[PDB]
């Protein structure tokens, strides 16, 4: 019946974005010549 | 009654704390150091590696080692009790038991100050983000010294508790797994040198923008464990690298976790890769440069340039540096430039 | 190729003659 | 609080949330039994090792 | 307000929720079972297991079925190479397709869970907070893992009730799914026996048991219950992570250095077996035991088996690897079809010369040939080296005994270093470097993949567990709510 | 009289970015050996670096990758000349002698240098001290011995590092061949700055936010500090940022003077006994390795 | 005591190592 | 009887408190607030956390919280859990103790 | 030869009843 | 019957048993009389 | 050579970028 | 706390137990004399299959 | 307060440590002249597992 | 397709650089 009172929201900034975004393209960066071998 | 009053006699105020876990930590931490200075001053190398290497022999501090054992021991853990020493103490030296002996403490010994940071920071009641740090030197330990020879032939390939013998280790790894060419020894590489820029620039901007100066600084109150940091302003630091760098911290909490993260991060990505050359999994060949090279002799590039400086030091070190597999090398097979 | 350092020496003395009265000159207002 | 037929079985089960035993309990009966699970996890770990050598056990392929 | 990293601890106040999650997971490891073995059963060749057999083929999750005993599949062929059985339905594809129905079963009761999670059991009467009993819980699932222990190896190692597992020789040449008996004495602490599993799951499974039923009769003390924190999930799912990262370390030595439990057949060889050679002492040993009975080098090193000469290759072992280096090892040199037969060299003087072996560190290695006392006395040049030894100053000239080429002597240099090239890798085998575009670089085993993956995987679990420690005793610091501070606390006021 | 505006729009202390009067030398000579690394590193003929016609090609459209790739330096036949492009007969030639070498390297030490310069001024023009410029100088130090002062003191630019990933490692391999840099004092200073920098960020960085409890601004600083620590002045900061600067700089003024080939006192202990018998140190395995490693690079 | 372990535990194997290293200065 | 951050000093700067007592008669928390204390106005000595001295025995608390402002500190906020209605009893024993002395007001709420 | 396997298992149910049955 | 491996190994965990009995027998005596 | 391994870089770049593009519109509707 | 939400467990209350009722005697009792009766049969499934 | 019981008894028990040539008969470590034997110039290096309590005395015969 | 796909991951970041250096977030203000 009731909407379930454990449901928080999910929060992700513009900065914490630029940091994960860096993060996975300079991971790519490093990684691509590997994985193309 | 029994377990209390032991209890509260460790966690008692002191000069050093002793706390329960300081039971492991002060015998296994003092037979470490007590096992690697008797093996420098007093213990050879000459039945393991065929090396002179103790203050007794003529070695400097750079020179001096306590040696990995033999190959033909396997991974025996050389207890001195043991099946290959069987009580005796000479033969025990003799064969490379000191550096299990080392080895072992060391593990126990990380274990157990690991184990203090926590019964540190739960009797003053703050988070354990040292000890979570510190999950990084434990996991460095485990994978350069524990895992890497349990994964090899013996415990022959280990460091050998030394500092030219850590070099040799070094030079090792470049020349047999091309470890500067592994992206988790890069990441590693980025770790702790972006770990002491971020100190050093992180020191030079707390002394530049404090809040009294030199003029009207009346020393307010110092507490020990503020670690001084509240001493600048994060207003002022951070309109000074909005405009030089562009970007900027703008947390005094988010500057300190980025500060733990980034070279903890790359210790242990660069475990990962030891991990991994425990089994010789590593980042040898590009086999698109491999074929490209092989096609075509004119076809030069920094990396095949590496490669061939690699296969000196594999035979040219190859029969000193693994005196039991008695490789005999004529000069006419060693690789010279002009050949 | 003699356009290309009568072009690079014109620009170069520019951009220190800019740095330079920069510096000696110019300080106030 | 879906009163279900498999709730009403699985009940008495999930009924003592946090119940506990007066001081010690059967603390001393554990270390003994994690004395012999360390003193066995060396006998196995010697043996794989060959640091102890039994007889009639060939540590190897056969 | 949570973080990306955090999104999951909706769950941790929500028993029925977290059923639901578990659930999605058990139903996302058993889809990927059926799948991989699906992609498997696509890509594999069963016509060859002497010279081309499913380590050699890259796969990952065929010897994991096959070491219990599912041998067979519903095409008509078999593992060991019948090519033609009544298996019933427990083939790779009953396998495979029961995984993936299991899969769909445990989604469907998943989303039960997650719209359902308001049952009466989850509650306590009393508060109207959800709240579990861990320690009976852990009574009851030790009762369920001892009862199941003791089933599967009273019932299927045994080969009371099932296969038995895989058993082969020391050496790899014949290996089944037969039933073994329990080995009770100290032989059932020997590893690579295999009545010790048998014993072990018998014995842990009985030990299991008693202990299950314990935890049901006896609640945990009051001392250790709070120092130990039980009450928090988080507790559980630390002391979790420790045993996890135990039996992952524990698998991956039991891979890396072979046991009873990881046979040579599935796996592939080790790297141990090449370090001290252990397929040539067999091969000298039963060439001189052909050769003691009165036969010719031909004769004796013809009755070497194909597959023991097959483990004596440099190629085989998965100490010769490469990080990405991807694939099979059949992209790695190709895929064998004959052994060349026995190389052996001569000095021009008719003296036998002997290849020094390429070690398993080495990335590449200069081809030296030596004497029976070890005074080198040929070798090829690096490039342009000052030959004094060489090769046609020598005048190495190489035979070949038993094999392929068979009684066929090779008097051209170019050709004996092209032989003695390949025989620093230890037997000469013929490749098919086509059907695959394979290159010359080496691949590693399934063996040397388990091991890399599960070494990698239990050193960050133990971050997991330092974190999960961290968080469960160290709770009220990094909340700010102490746990045994009851959340409604009416103020007072000074 | 509009000179005024640019002049107030240089020492501008309100813009996004800060643009100095060091800022206007350093961004074209930073953007004129970025545009030459960015061109260089995709697409550049082969490079020869010794009198021989045996190039070595770095660019990432002759067969490299992201690794392997780089900016060649300049061959034998320059040496410490320098080497623009009218010096040059054709561009081909230019390329051909490695020419985006000398460039980029000479741009990027002006604009780095400059960089230092725009740090000190924005100090002095907001009134601070200069420690930050001080903590810049040892990167500096550390970007001109092995850039500048290593090649002129090798007598020639073709013994510079290399602008790629896999040629700093062939740099540090000949390096290691030629001069035996681990055993030298001045590296392991500054291998112990930067593993003690490493070491000081992380226990820094984790006893900080163990005891940093809440902190706000107006929109004054106000901090909750979780004080009192373990039992029986404040220049942290002076001793976290100088012990990684002065090892920086040890090892900087370290391979700054073997340039000029004035290897320290080495350690080697030749025991030899008395049969005419050689008994090994772990100093000759790493010998051994050295001289395998300069027989290979002739 | 608090301090007595510590000096029978460090201070009496430094002046024996001491001993020892100052007496290898002389050998050969 | 009376309160002490470094062992041997006496605070002499009085807190308020506010107590929150759990409604289930068994846990408490006792939220203080020094308003520019003495341990804040330069001291030198150590603090190892917060204590109350007595004539039955001494209770200590390890959550002791600075307020600094601008770099100065200002105020202190010590928060002490009780969890044990044993140890209710001595806190709110030693808090009458306490307030005879220097002179607080109990405005039960 | 002696089937105790096919009496263990009639006492192992009847015992596993109980403790059901006593849960 | 009992090798010299097996030998050892009870020697080895003797002598251990006599060291982690030994320092918590020496530590509960100085725990017992520093009851402060 | 690979041609996957172009597939394995892309998969190594959408996945979990769009997991925070996704992430980030998400809380600019909360806000 | 900064501007985030976390979770923890939300701990029972913890009470130490009573002496047993007969409701629940018998029941321990059927308990050990099911799980002595369980391993009573499976050291004979045991004895059968070595 | 005052520590003076013994110090330089110590220094001088661990210069006739080495002094007197203890430490190799304790520790194992070779003398300058006992590095070789008397005819060989191979190097005794451990070969065997659980034959090695043996081997180095094998070699510890040939001085 | 390895040359641009190198050559499009390097302009990403650079992209990035100009997205975090001028679209950085304004600060939460009370
Ligand atoms: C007669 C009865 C019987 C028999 C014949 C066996 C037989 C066996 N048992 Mg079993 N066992 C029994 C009863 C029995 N058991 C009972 C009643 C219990 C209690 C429930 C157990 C619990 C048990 C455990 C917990 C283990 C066995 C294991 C084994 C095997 C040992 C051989 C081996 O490969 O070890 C290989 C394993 C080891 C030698 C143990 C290594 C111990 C490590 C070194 C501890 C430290 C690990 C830590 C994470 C750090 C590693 C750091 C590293 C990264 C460098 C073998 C099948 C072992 C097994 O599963 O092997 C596959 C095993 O780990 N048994
Ligand atoms: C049984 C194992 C297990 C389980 C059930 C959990 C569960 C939990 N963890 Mg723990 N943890 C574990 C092991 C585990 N962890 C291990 C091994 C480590 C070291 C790697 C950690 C390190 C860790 C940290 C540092 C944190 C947690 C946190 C959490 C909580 C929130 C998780 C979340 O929302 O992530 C959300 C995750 C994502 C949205 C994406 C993660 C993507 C990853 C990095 C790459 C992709 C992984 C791939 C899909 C999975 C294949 C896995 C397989 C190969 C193992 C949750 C209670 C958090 C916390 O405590 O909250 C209060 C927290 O901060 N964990
Ligand atoms: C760096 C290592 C390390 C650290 C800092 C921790 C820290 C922690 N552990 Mg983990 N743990 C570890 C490794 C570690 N652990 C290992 C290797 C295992 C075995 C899988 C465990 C198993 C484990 C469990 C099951 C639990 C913890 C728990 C805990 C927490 C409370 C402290 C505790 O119980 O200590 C444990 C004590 C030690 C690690 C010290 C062990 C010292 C041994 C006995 C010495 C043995 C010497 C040996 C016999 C010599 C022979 C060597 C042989 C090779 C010849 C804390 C987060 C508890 C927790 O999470 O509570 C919430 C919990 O339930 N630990
Ligand atoms: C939805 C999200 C997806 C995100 C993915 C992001 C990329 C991450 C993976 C990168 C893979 C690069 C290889 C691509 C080429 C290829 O395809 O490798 C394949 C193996 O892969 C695989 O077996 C994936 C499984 C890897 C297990 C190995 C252990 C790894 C442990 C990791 C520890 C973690 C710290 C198979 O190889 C190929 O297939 C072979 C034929 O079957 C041929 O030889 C081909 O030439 C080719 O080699
Ligand atoms: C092994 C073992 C053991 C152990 C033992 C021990 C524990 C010992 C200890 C030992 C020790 C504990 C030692 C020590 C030593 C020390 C030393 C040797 C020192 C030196 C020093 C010096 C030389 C100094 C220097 C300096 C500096 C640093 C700088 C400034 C100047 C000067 C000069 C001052 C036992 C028998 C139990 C058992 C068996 C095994
Ligand atoms: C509904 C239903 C159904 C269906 C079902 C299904 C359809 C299933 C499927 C399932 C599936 C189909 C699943 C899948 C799975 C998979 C997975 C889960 C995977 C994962 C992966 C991973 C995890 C990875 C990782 C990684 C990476 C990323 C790469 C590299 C390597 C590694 C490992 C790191 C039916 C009708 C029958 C019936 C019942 C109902
Ligand atoms: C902010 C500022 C400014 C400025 C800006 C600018 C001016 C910029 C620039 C930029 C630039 C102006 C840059 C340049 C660059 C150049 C270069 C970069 C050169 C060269 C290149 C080359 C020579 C290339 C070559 C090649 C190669 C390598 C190979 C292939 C072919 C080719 C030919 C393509 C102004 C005035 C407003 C004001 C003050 C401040
Ligand atoms: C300041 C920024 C300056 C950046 C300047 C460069 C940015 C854009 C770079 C685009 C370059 C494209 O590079 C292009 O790649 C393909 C393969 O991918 C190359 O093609 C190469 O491989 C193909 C097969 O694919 C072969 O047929 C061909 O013989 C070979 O030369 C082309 O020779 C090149 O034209
Ligand atoms: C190791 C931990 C063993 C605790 S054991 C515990 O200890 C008490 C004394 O503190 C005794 O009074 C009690 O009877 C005993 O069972
Ligand atoms: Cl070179
Ligand atoms: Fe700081």
């Amino acid at each position: 019946m009731e909407p379930n009172p454990n449901r928080q929201p999910v929060e992700l900034n513009r900065t914490s974005l630029y940091l994960g975004l860096l993060l996975i393209l300079v991971l790519a960066l490093l990684f691509s010549s590997y994985f193309f071998n | 009654g029994w377990f209390d009053i032991l209890d509260d006699w460790l966690k008692r105020d002191r000069f050093v704390f002793v706390g329960w876990s300081g039971i492991l930590l002060f015998p296994c931490a003092y037979l470490a150091l007590g096992g690697w200075l008797t093996g420098t001053t007093f213990v050879t190398s000459w039945y393991t590696h065929g090396l002179a290497s103790s203050y007794l022999e003529g070695c400097n501090f750079l020179t001096v080692a306590v040696s990995t054992p033999a190959n033909s021991m396997g991974h025996s853990l050389l207890l001195l009790w043991g099946p290959e020493a069987q009580g005796d103490f000479t033969r025990w030296c003799q064969l490379g038991g000191l550096w299990t002996f080392i080895a072992l403490h060391g593990a126990f010994g990380l274990i157990g100050f690991m184990l203090r940071q926590f019964e540190i920071a739960r009797l003053v009641g703050v988070r354990p983000y040292n000890a979570i740090a510190f999950s990084a030197p434990i996991a460095v330990f485990v994978s350069v010294f524990l895992i890497y020879p349990l994964g090899q032939s013996s415990w022959f390939f280990a460091p050998s508790f030394g500092v030219a013998a850590i070099f040799r280790f070094l030079l090792f790894f470049q020349g047999f797994h091309n470890w500067t060419l592994n992206p988790f020894h890069m990441m590693g590489v980025a770790g702790v040198l972006g770990g002491a820029l971020l100190c050093a620039i992180h020191g030079a901007t707390v002394e530049n923008t404090l809040f009294q100066d030199g003029e009207g600084a009346s020393t307010f109150r110092a507490f020990n464990p503020t670690q001084a940091e509240e001493t600048y302003s994060m207003v002022t630091a951070n309109r000074f690298w909005s405009q030089i760098f562009g970007i900027a911290f703008s947390n005094k909490r988010w500057l300190h976790f980025f500060m733990l993260f980034v070279p903890v991060t790359g210790l242990w990505m660069s475990a990962i890769g030891v991990v991994g050359l425990a089994l010789n999994l590593r980042s040898y060949d590009f086999i698109s440069q491999e074929i490209r090279a092989a096609e075509d002799p004119e076809f030069e590039t920094f990396y095949t340039k590496n490669l061939l400086l690699n296969e000196g030091i594999r035979a040219w070190m190859a029969p000193q540096d693994q005196p039991h597999e008695n490789f005999v090398f004529p000069e006419e097979v060693l690789p010279r430039g002009n050949a | 190729m003699e356009t290309l350092k009568i072009t690079v020496y014109i620009v170069v003395t520019f951009f220190v003659l800019l740095f330079v009265f920069g510096f000696l000159s110019g300080d106030p207002a | 609080a879906r009163r279900t037929w498999l709730g009403d079985i699985l009940r008495p089960l999930n009924s003592e949330y946090g119940k506990v035993a007066p001081g010690w309990g059967t603390t001393p009966l554990m270390a003994v039994f994690m004395g012999l699970f360390l003193v066995f996890l060396l006998i196995i770990l010697e043996i794989y090792n060959s640091t102890l050598i039994l007889d009639g056990v060939n540590v190897s392929w056969k | 307000g949570l973080p990306w990293y955090r999104v999951h601890t909706v769950l941790i106040n929500d028993p029925g929720r977290l059923i639901a999650a578990h659930l999605m997971h058990t139903a996302l490891v058993a889809g990927w079972a059926g799948s991989m073995a699906l992609y498997e059963l696509a890509t594999f060749d069963p016509s060859d297991p002497v010279l081309n057999p499913m380590w050699r083929q890259g796969m990952f999750v065929l010897p994991f079925m096959a070491r219990l005993g599912v041998t067979g599949s519903w095409s008509g062929w078999s593992i060991t190479g019948e090519t033609g059985i009544d298996p019933g339905f427990w083939s790779f594809e009953g396998v495979a397709l029961a995984h993936i129905v299991l899969s769909g079963l445990l989604f469907l009761a998943a989303c039960w869970h997650w719209v359902y999670w308001d049952l009466e059991l989850f509650r306590d009467p009393r508060t109207g907070e959800p709240a579990l009993d861990l320690p009976k819980m852990f009574g009851i699932h030790l009762f369920l893992a001892g009862l199941l222990c003791f089933g599967f190896g009273a019932f299927h190692l045994t080969g009371l009730f099932g296969p038995g597992m895989w058993v082969s020789d020391p050496y790899g040449l014949t290996g089944s799914v037969q039933p073994v008996a329990p080995e009770w004495g100290p032989d059932g602490f020997n590893p690579y026996n295999p009545g010790g599993v048998v014993a072990h799951h018998i014995a842990a499974g009985i030990v299991g048991i008693i202990a299950g039923l314990f935890h049901i009769l006896v609640r945990p003390p009051q001392r250790l219950y709070k120092a130990l924190r039980m009450g928090n999930i988080e507790t559980v799912l630390s002391s979790s992570i420790a045993a996890v990262f135990f039996a992952a370390f524990v698998v991956a030595g039991t891979m890396w250095y072979g046991s009873a439990t990881t046979p040579i057949e599935l796996f592939g060889p080790t790297r141990y077996q090449w370090d001290s050679s252990y397929f040539q002492q067999e091969i000298n040993r039963r060439v001189q035991a052909s050769l003691a009975s009165g036969a010719t080098l031909e004769e004796a090193w013809s009755a070497i088996p194909e597959k023991l000469a097959f483990y004596d290759y440099i190629g085989n072992n998965p100490a010769k690897g490469g990080l990405f280096r991807t694939g099979p090892m059949n992209k790695g040199d190709g895929i064998a079809q004959a052994w060349k037969g026995h190389a052996v060299f001569r000095n021009k003087e008719g003296e036998e010369l002997f290849v020094r072996r390429m070690p398993a560190f080495f990335e590449s290695f200069p081809v030296i040939l030596t004497d029976k006392n070890g005074v080198v006395k040929a070798d090829i040049p690096f490039r342009r080296a000052e030959s004094k030894y060489s090769f046609e100053q020598q005048g190495v000239t190489v035979s070949f005994y038993g094999g392929e080429l068979n009684g066929q002597t090779f008097t051209d240099p170019p050709t004996v270093k092209s032989y003695a090239r390949k025989a620093i890798f230890g037997e000469i085998f013929e490749f098919d470097t086509e059907t695959l575009n394979s290159d010359g670089i080496f691949r590693t085993s399934p063996r040397g993949w388990f091991t890399f993956a599960h070494a990698v995987f239990a050193l960050l679990f133990f971050f997991g567990h330092i974190w999960h420690g961290a968080r469960t005793l160290f709770r009220d610091v990094f909340s700010g709510i102490d746990p045994e501070l009851s959340p409604e606390q009416v103020e007072w006021g000074f | 009289n509009l000179w005024e505006r640019f002049c107030n729009w240089v020492t501008s202390t309100d813009n996004r970015l800060y643009v100095g009067w060091f800022g206007v030398i350093m961004i074209p000579t930073l953007l004129a050996a970025t545009i030459c690394f960015v061109i260089a590193f995709i697409a550049a003929p082969p490079v020869d670096i010794d009198g021989i016609r045996e190039p070595v090609s770095g660019s990432l459209l002759y067969g490299n990758n992201i690794i392997t790739g780089a900016v060649v330096p300049s061959s034998n036949a320059i040496g410490l000349h320098f080497y623009p492009i009218w010096e040059a007969a054709s561009l081909d030639e230019w390329l051909y002698n490695g020419g985006p070498y000398q460039l980029i390297i000479f741009h990027f030490l002006l604009g780095a240098s400059c960089y230092m310069g725009r740090q000190w001024e924005l100090s002095y023009r907001l009134g601070m001290r200069p420690w930050i410029c001080v903590a810049y100088s040892a990167p500096l130090a550390s970007a001109f011995a092995v850039f500048l002062i290593y090649p002129i003191g090798q007598g020639s630019f073709s013994d510079g590092m290399p602008l790629g990933i896999s040629g700093t490692f062939n740099f540090m391999i000949v390096f290691q061949a030629e001069h035996n840099i681990l055993m030298h004092p001045f590296h392991q200073l500054g291998v112990a700055g930067v593993f003690g920098g490493a070491l000081f960020c992380a226990m820094h960085g984790s006893l900080v936010t163990s005891s940093l409890i809440r902190e706000t601004t107006e929109t004054n600083i106000v901090a909750a500090h979780g004080y009192f620590g373990r039992l029986i002045s404040r220049s942290l900061h002076f001793f976290l940022a100088a012990w990684r600067v002065v090892g920086v700089w040890f090892a900087a003024l370290g391979i700054s003077t073997m340039a000029f080939n004035l290897n320290g006192f080495n350690f080697n202990h030749s025991v030899i006994d008395a049969k005419g018998n050689v008994i090994n140190t772990w100093a000759d395995i790493i010998n051994r390795a050295n001289l395998g490693m300069e027989v290979m690079h002739e | 005591t608090v301090r007595w372990v510590a000096v029978h535990t460090l201070a009496v194997p430094t002046i024996f190592f001491l001993g020892a290293i100052a007496a290898m200065q002389f050998i050969q | 009887a009376e309160i002490q951050f470094i062992r041997g000093i006496n605070e002499e700067v009085v807190p308020d408190v506010r107590l929150t007592r759990a409604r289930d008669g068994s846990s408490g928390q006792a939220m203080f607030y020094f308003d520019n204390p003495k341990i804040v106005q330069e001291g030198n000595l150590e603090v190892t956390g917060m204590y109350m001295v007595d004539e039955e025995g001494e209770i200590v608390t390890r959550d002791v919280n600075a307020k600094f402002i601008n770099g100065q500190p200002v105020a202190i906020e010590a928060t002490y859990t009780m969890r044990s209605p044993q140890e209710w009893d001595r806190f709110i024993r030693f808090m009458d103790r306490y307030a005879a002395s220097h002179g607080l007001g109990f405005q039960k709420s | 030869a002696a089937a105790a396997a096919a009496a263990a298992a009639a006492a192992a149910a009847a015992a596993a009843a109980a403790a059901a049955a006593a849960a | 019957t009992i090798t010299p491996s097996l030998k050892g190994f009870f020697i080895g965990l003797l002598s251990g048993a006599v060291v982690l009995g030994l320092t918590f027998a020496v530590l509960i005596a100085i725990s017992q009389i520093d009851k402060v | 050579v690979n041609q996957l391994g172009f597939i394995a870089t892309a998969l190594f770049v959408l996945v979990p970028s769009v997991f925070l593009i996704i992430l980030y519109v998400q809380t600019e509707s909360q806000q | 706390e900064g501007g985030r939400l976390n979770n923890f467990a939300i701990e029972p209350k913890v009470y130490q137990a009573q002496p047993w009722t007969p409701q629940q005697k018998v029941r321990a009792a059927l308990l050990v004399g099911g799980g002595l009766l369980l391993v009573a049969g499976l050291v004979a499934i045991a004895v059968g299959v070595s | 307060v005052i520590h003076s019981i013994t110090i330089p008894a110590l220094f001088i028990a661990g210069w006739l440590f080495v002094s007197t040539g203890l430490a190799y008969d304790v520790f194992g470590t070779p003398r300058p002249d006992s590095y070789y034997a008397q005819e060989q110039r191979s190097i005794p290096l451990v070969t065997d597992r659980f034959e090695a309590k043996q081997q180095v005395e094998t070699f510890l015969e040939q001085l | 397709m390895e040359t641009i796909t190198y050559v499009f991951i390097f302009a990403c970041i650079i992209a990035l650089f100009f997205f975090a250096i001028f679209f950085r977030e304004p600060p939460r203000i009370t």
